[PDB]
């Protein structure tokens, strides 16, 4: 195991400087403090010397604001000089009340540090392909390169020749300043069609489902986890993934803590302790847990067969419409009443690939997805019995005939899951059935995964569906990529082959390059180009370490990432933060904004220089000189509520912040909104919400049932808790690397026997797709005949064996994948020092 | 004075422990609970004739709850927040929530059979140095 | 600045455990001590407590035995356990005398340390290039891997298309075991010809000139520097590149300290402090410091034209045998008598490419070499004052009528100089005629580089002239290549070409391996073996950290370096110490002894299974367990004297070892060899030396006269006191990188503001090989029109613009260098913090 | 305590410094030798009105032997080895033979123009804790 041999810390001063500072991680948006100090002082056990007036010479107890682990305290760089900095989660905060998670308790550790030697792999400088290798250079050249390359490429072909991939998420790689950035650059001085996002390989919405329904899908507070009578829980692994949601609002509920609240705020009705169902094919940590919590009568773990949740949802929709357990008045008032005419080819398809489903009334809605319970058992292979029990747990009256309180939360198992649009609207009809969007212990909505921050022009030239671009890419078409914040060799879905097309034709540029004079610009640009006429691709990466995809790039610009700078986003509640700056950019880094300002400033020099004048003074507006500027620029000019909100205003509240959208600012506080849509009134044009008359139609998604009937196994993939994303931060973090060197695939033990592996053995999982590498890590929770591997790992990419198959919208289909597993190696030396032993706690 | 002064401190005979039975036992002082643990098989840490006693702080290093010991599995497991220990390998976080693996004692089997203590590999909960 | 904000280091205890340590790094051999103690153990302050027995609560005086630096410090794993490190240079040690080097005096801050998190760039697990990216292994599949594409090839097309390049040198990343293990593989159980060595493209000496004349390269003792009464220093930068045999024995002569030990060991003769002559076409800080230590007036620096010292040499040979100032008795009794014919394309020519010379006796020699004063004044650009006063500085007698002592010392300026065959010859002519070999105060002798520790079986079957690996190569033949310590990316000559073609061809078998099953291993050597078919190249990467090479490399194998290891080397006076092991290899790395071990058992399983048995049977004999099996079954058999020699012997002789070749061994010592040829009898069959009819015929190798001619500046290279040789630790070393970040190009001030230049800017130098980069530092001591960069750096690779120019035994001639300067930047950010100040201390 | 306790003590008073001549000093106690310089031009960790105010140590981190300051250049040069620091970079070792960059005073300017040193960004030479 590993060990840091960390004795003793030094001790935060009484008079350090606080900071406030979201996570830079997950949709949570855990609330800590940045404390730093002078190099050469330090705080005293005395309760006077330290922060905490406690006097430290002695034990603390459970549950103590007045200590920190190692993971927690760095040395960085703040104004130029070195100061201690601790990054601890704050007791004060609503959201996690002093919980921090295994990955937000590593920011520190996980900040550059020179003195310490913590992620000496960040980028410091530009770097550019030339003489051979990757050399760095000023931000001058580097900037000029790409805007030559990208102005002439352009002006040449065409906008529709600029491919882009960026994050449009929230937090550390995100956030309001960020997405204006690049959103201003690439939707107003230009009008970028070729565009797609850290997740997913187009310019679409996950949720488009919900979203035309008329309900946003972050809807309801945390504290509706704490208030329902049931939660049902679906493709959400919470434990692991949005864990301090799920540790300090769901499990107060399912432990019966928060039934003082309930009846306060409730008084006329029954409350019991929460009850909560989990649709997820696997058993996770997170089933175990509720167990645990609230017993297992009170846990009911839905193991349906992957990708059928569409027909569980119907099935449960028809049941309870059938009993009448619904909210009529909510239905009269607040929803569609004249349904309209299913089109041509339903229910096979919809009116175009636009419109999967078809929007109309609930009694319409009803009868287009009815399935009987016994059709649902067939589909799922769950039992009768168990989906009787999940509607009356959903829709039954409590006693005195009160309306059960439902919170419905969904994520990335129904997101990346079959028939996105149509499962989404399937669940959606059932809280638009029971009344549970816009109450108190309600909601229907996504758990999310990264936090929010998106602010950006209109992007109504993109389309609906808009362009797949991976396949553009492996099709060779495009001739510039600008990456920023994301890094498809790790993530994207059809991995294999993205990789092999992508290196052989950013091979093209980079032979052409290392061929051409650098010292004569002009003739570097034009040998450039002609290896993108013949089918190159020239890549641009911007990014804050040496990405897997930026081994194919040919241009690397360094940023700088939250808390290096100052950065906005919100939660899954809406909650928006200030995360306020601490130290200082890793060399010659820059925030990401800055970076699309400065991009913009060069685009308008060089166009100029080439004559098109007119072209050129499409790239003003840039003149930002800090964050802040871009915040003013974006949200505040153009956020709901904007006007409201300012860096100094968001500051005094803390790491309390305040729920978009704000309403108005009185006596130093930002007003917002508890709850979206109280007043039933939902965001269609008419104000009224429809339901989704969304009928199963099987695996939606091209190849994916050949894929099922013809390969072995599940490779069902996602998250573990102590992974962020495609541990770019985590491979150069011990206690990550040293716990799982290659990702783990799960496997039940007697699947292992059956394959002649052992535990800790390299595996090679293979399809149509392509093949991986993983370990086996036997799991007697999983089902014969299901993995679990996973993903965006370094070490073993499982996007290799997904299918390009998605949705008509283009959504990705990740869940879906099937495959064979066969050995590479015996256990490596590498695992000899892990446990293999259940994840499961045990009481 | 550049590192930590740790104590040896007595924790107890080899004959006092029974194969799989945790002993209650503190280190560095009576403030900071932990045990000692025959495991019957050679393991990292481990020490004794057949390399298999091993000591670790019982206090969850993410929020100090304490940990109970699972025999069947040989864990340690969290009421907390779910986390869990394998003492069987250097006390690495099978799965859980704190950011260290089980600190864990570095013990030394005098010529009679006593077991002294002289280190610990990690920041024990609620103490900012393991001697107070 | 970069400062590492350590204030205080934990104190050796007096129980630590005591290493003999020979610096990692070059020809001096400094001795050092690695003290380890366990990680929760400490000394105090107490005299009883510490390792120095002295009272450390008070400050140290000037020279203390009792400190050491922050970079001595660290802590490293051994035998599984977490220790702290101390490595620190030994006061007893006769070489050093305690002088620890800017390098060596970090061995401890560049080890691996996950505790402290230093050099995390090791490599750990080997690494297999599938599924898209480099992937991490077990040892068995990659060795399997290798050995079946490597067994394949051989079989079809012969060892022929087997290309090696290894390291054949000692120290770190070589010595007696390693060389052994590798020559084993590739001389013993085959015959490979086609392999070169980490520093010339081909299987050759640096020195067949001294070599052929009888006269082996390291024949003298470093007591002889301190004895001279001349020191004639060519083509070294002492001070910088072999800096404690400078500072410990050259300095104490030109000081007068040595006067006294002089007059004691060679009364009957007068003496005075040493006066140097410094053949170089540079003032480097090496010629400061001598002006410094013995006055203006005993330091002679002539500066030559680049290119011309065999003009200045045939020069001084001529003037010294015209006057008689020769040892007559020596050259009758101890040298070449035998009259004999120059060859028919004399002297432009020798008899054929592998004799550029001829060798002669005394007289035919001085006719052949004759020339005037007047003409090498003119060639070599010197006032006929400055070669005259040479002549007397090395030839005059004594007062007495007594013969005057000179050791001429020589490094990379001759032997990567004009003419490398001729040139040594005519210094060693010197040498010869004077006496001075075999006798205290004298040696014609290498200053060396890394250390010596080459035991090999015979390379007879390589030739004379051997093949130049890098044409073949760059001419797309070959089919594997394995790589050994080595990065020709970054110090190969005419690296811009190499690295676009090795590119090109790996990366052709890079495509076939992301397009097969890697699961069907068989299908996957298949693939690979149609690529290499087609003109790609499979290239395994034995190395310590991911190299530049190895970006373009299939497989990395990782190496467990010195002091991970046991280790033998000898220094630039043959003093062979042992290395003990203090540390374990990083993760599961392995010493190259022993890798190549089980690459010769896996060749072994391999073959037997493809059924020739004989062939197989050839790779036997490599059971090895541990690197001490190498040293026995190589040094140990097959040196002279090596039956002497052990690892118990060598350990308790300490870090003064003794000086090869044993001679044997009485009351715990092993008798050593201070000095070379002391009875006269020299490395021919008669025991003759030769000496060597070498005249003046301009720049030799191909392409540098027309290079010369059409470029504008001497782009001269070499080594800087701060960078340790490609920077493969040093990059992950901020006190280098915040020195460096670039390589420096020195240029005259003058020439800067002729070419627009500031200090800092960054520069392209180009010419008809190719284009580099580095960073502009004025430098006052420059002489207009030459230029001197940084040789072999990550950041800007000086052998980009080295021609493919050699002599006829495919020596690189990388020192005779000119190309073009044009800016590519205005001074980046990141180099705004340098001291741009001159590197010549001031009084 | 986790860090060494450096004390704050007063070296001199602004008004004391001539423009280019180092002010012998000793920090952080008798026995460390170093010097306060006034560069009239703004520097890494310079101080006063004019940021131009640095303290060093004087004392080589190689070998120990004084440096000398050539105020032409202003350099700190040694005579044992031949290394030169760069005073208006941070102490930066132009060249030479150390591991180290001179060790830097942090410096503190009072409201009377009192010089307070309360820190140290190197191990200063023979010592093993800055704070002895
Ligand atoms: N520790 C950690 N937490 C994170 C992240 C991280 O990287 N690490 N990343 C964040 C991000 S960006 C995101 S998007 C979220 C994702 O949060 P989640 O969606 O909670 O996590 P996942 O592991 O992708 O998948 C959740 C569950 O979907 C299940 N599933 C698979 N197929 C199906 C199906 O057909 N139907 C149903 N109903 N369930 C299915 C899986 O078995 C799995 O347990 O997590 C965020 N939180
Ligand atoms: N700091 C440090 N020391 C090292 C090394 C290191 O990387 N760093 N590497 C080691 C190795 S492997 C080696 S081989 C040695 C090399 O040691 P040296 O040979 O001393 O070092 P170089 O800097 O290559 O070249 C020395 C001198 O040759 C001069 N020179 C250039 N052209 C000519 C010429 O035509 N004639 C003459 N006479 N001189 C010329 C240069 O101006 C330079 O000052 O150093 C070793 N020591
Ligand atoms: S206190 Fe142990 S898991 Fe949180």
């Amino acid at each position: 195991a590993f060990k840091r041999h960390i004795d003793r810390l030094p001790i935060i001063p009484a008079d350090a400087k606080k900071h406030n500072v979201t996570c830079h991680f997950c949709i949570v948006g855990c609330g800590y403090h940045a404390y730093t100090w002078p190099i050469n002082k330090q705080g005293g056990t005395d309760p006077q010397n330290n922060i905490f007036g406690v006097d430290l010479s002695e034990q603390q107890q459970a549950e103590s604001d007045a200590w920190y682990s190692p993971s927690m305290y760095n040395v960085v760089k703040q104004d130029g000089r070195d100061v201690h900095v601790v990054i601890k989660p704050d007791h004060e905060c609503v959201v996690n009340s002093g919980l921090g998670s295994v990955r937000g308790a590593r920011m520190a550790e996980t900040s550059f540090s020179e003195a310490r030697n913590t992620q000496q792999q960040r980028l410091t400088d530009p770097l550019v392909w030339r003489y051979g290798q990757m050399q760095p250079t000023s931000w001058d050249d580097a900037l000029d390169l790409v805007a030559r390359v990208t102005a002439k490429i352009v002006k040449e072909k065409g906008e529709d020749a600029l491919i882009v991939s960026a994050f449009d998420h929230g937090g550390a790689g995100g956030g309001y300043e960020n997405t204006w950035g690049t959103g201003k650059l690439y939707f107003e001085a230009m009008k970028v069609k070729n565009i797609r996002i850290h997740n997913r390989p187009a310019y679409n919405s996950e949720v488009h489902g919900t979203r035309d329904m008329g309900v946003g899908e972050l809807n309801n507070c945390y504290e509706d986890a704490e208030l329902a009578d049931t939660i049902v829980a679906v493709g959400t692994n919470a434990l692991e993934t949005q864990t301090n949601y799920f540790l300090n609002h769901w499990i107060p509920n399912l432990r019966g803590e928060s039934l003082g609240k309930k009846k306060e705020l409730m008084p006329e009705e029954p409350h019991e302790a929460g009850r909560i169902i989990i649709v997820d094919p696997r058993r996770t940590v997170t089933v175990n847990a509720c167990e645990q919590t609230a017993g297992a009568d009170n846990v009911l773990h839905l193991a349906i067969n992957s990708g059928t949740d569409l027909a569980l949802f119907n099935a449960l929709f028809t049941y309870i419409a059938d009993k009448g357990w619904v909210d009529r008045d909510f239905i009269d008032k607040s929803t569609l009443r004249e349904g309209t005419a299913r089109p041509p080819l339903y229910p096979a398809r919809g009116v175009s690939e636009a419109n999967p489903g078809h929007l109309s009334s609930f009694e319409d809605a009803v009868e287009g997805c009815r399935m009987s319970i016994e059709e649902a058992a067939e589909i799922t292979g769950l039992d009768a019995a168990q989906i009787i029990k999940a509607a009356e747990w959903i829709g039954m009256p409590k006693e005195g005939g009160k309306r059960r309180r439902v919170m419905f939360g969904y994520e990335k198992g129904l997101i990346w899951g079959n028939d996105n649009y149509r499962t989404n609207g399937a669940l959606v009809n059932l809280a638009l059935a029971t009344g549970n969007i816009g109450r108190p212990g309600g909601g229907v909505v996504r758990l999310g995964g990264h936090q929010e921050g998106y602010v950006r022009p209109s992007d109504a030239h993109v389309g609906r569906p808009a362009a797949y671009v991976d396949q553009l890419l492996i099709g060779g078409q495009g001739g510039v990529h600008h990456i920023w914040g994301c890094d498809h060799y790790k993530t994207t879905l059809n991995a294999h082959e993205f990789k092999r097309v992508y290196k052989k034709r950013t091979d093209m540029v980079k032979d052409a390059m290392s061929a051409a004079p650098y010292g004569d610009r002009e003739a570097m640009v034009n040998a450039i180009v002609d290896a993108i006429n013949q089918g190159g691709l020239f890549a641009v990466n911007v990014d804050i370490i040496p990405t897997k995809i930026g081994e194919a790039c040919h241009v690397i610009l360094p940023a700088a990432t939250s808390g290096e700078m100052n950065l906005t986003s919100m939660n899954g509640e809406r909650r928006m933060r200030l995360t306020e700056r601490y130290m200082d950019p890793p060399g010659q880094s820059m925030p990401d904004c800055l970076i699309a300002a400065r991009l913009a400033n060069t685009m308008e020099r060089v166009l100029t220089e080439m004559g098109d004048v007119g072209y050129a003074a499409q790239f003003k507006g840039f003149d930002w000189q800090t964050e802040e500027d871009a915040f003013m620029d974006g949200y505040n000019k153009n956020a709901h509520g904007g006007e409201f909100v300012t860096y100094e205003r968001l500051s005094a509240m803390g790491t309390n912040g305040f729920q978009e959208p704000a309403t108005g600012f009185t006596d130093g506080k930002i007003e917002g909104t508890q709850r979206l849509y109280t007043d039933g009134v939902f965001s269609t044009d008419d104000g009224k919400a429809r339901f989704m008359d969304a009928p199963w139609r099987g695996l939606q998604a091209p190849g994916k049932q050949q894929q099922k009937d013809s390969h072995k196994y599940l490779i069902n993939n996602g998250r573990a808790n102590v992974v962020w994303q495609s541990a770019y931060l985590d491979q150069e973090n011990d206690f990550v690397m040293d716990r799982f060197p290659y990702p783990f695939i799960e496997m039940n033990p007697e699947d292992m026997a059956e394959a002649g592996l052992k535990e800790g053995d390299l595996v090679e999982i293979y399809n149509d797709a392509g093949a991986t590498q993983a370990m086996a890590y036997p799991t007697p929770t999983a089902r014969r005949g299901e993995t679990f591997m996973l993903f965006g790992f370094p070490t073993g990419v499982q996007g290799n064996v997904t299918s390009a198959g998605t949705n008509e919208l283009i959504i990705p289909n990740y869940k879906q994948t099937w495959g064979n597993i066969r050995k590479i190696s015996d256990a490596p030396r590498n695992v000899a020092h892990l446990s293999f032993k259940s994840k499961e706690y045990q009481s | 004075a550049a590192g930590v002064e740790y104590p040896a401190n007595r924790l107890a005979n080899i004959s006092e422990l029974t194969l799989n039975e945790p002993l209650d036992v503190a280190y560095p002082d009576e403030d900071a609970a932990g045990v000692l643990l025959k495991l019957g098989t050679r393991v990292e840490g481990g020490v004794g004739p057949d390399g298999d006693i091993v000591g670790f702080s019982t206090i969850c290093p993410h929020k100090g709850f304490p940990l109970s010991y699972s025999a069947d599995n040989k864990t340690f497991n969290c009421p907390g927040h779910f986390s869990v220990f394998d003492p069987e390998k250097g006390g690495q976080q099978v799965w859980g929530q704190a950011t260290q693996n089980l600190p864990q004692y570095v013990l030394r089997v005098a010529d009679n059979g006593d077991i002294f203590a002289e280190g610990v590999d990690e920041l024990i909960y609620g103490r900012l140095s393991n001697v107070l």
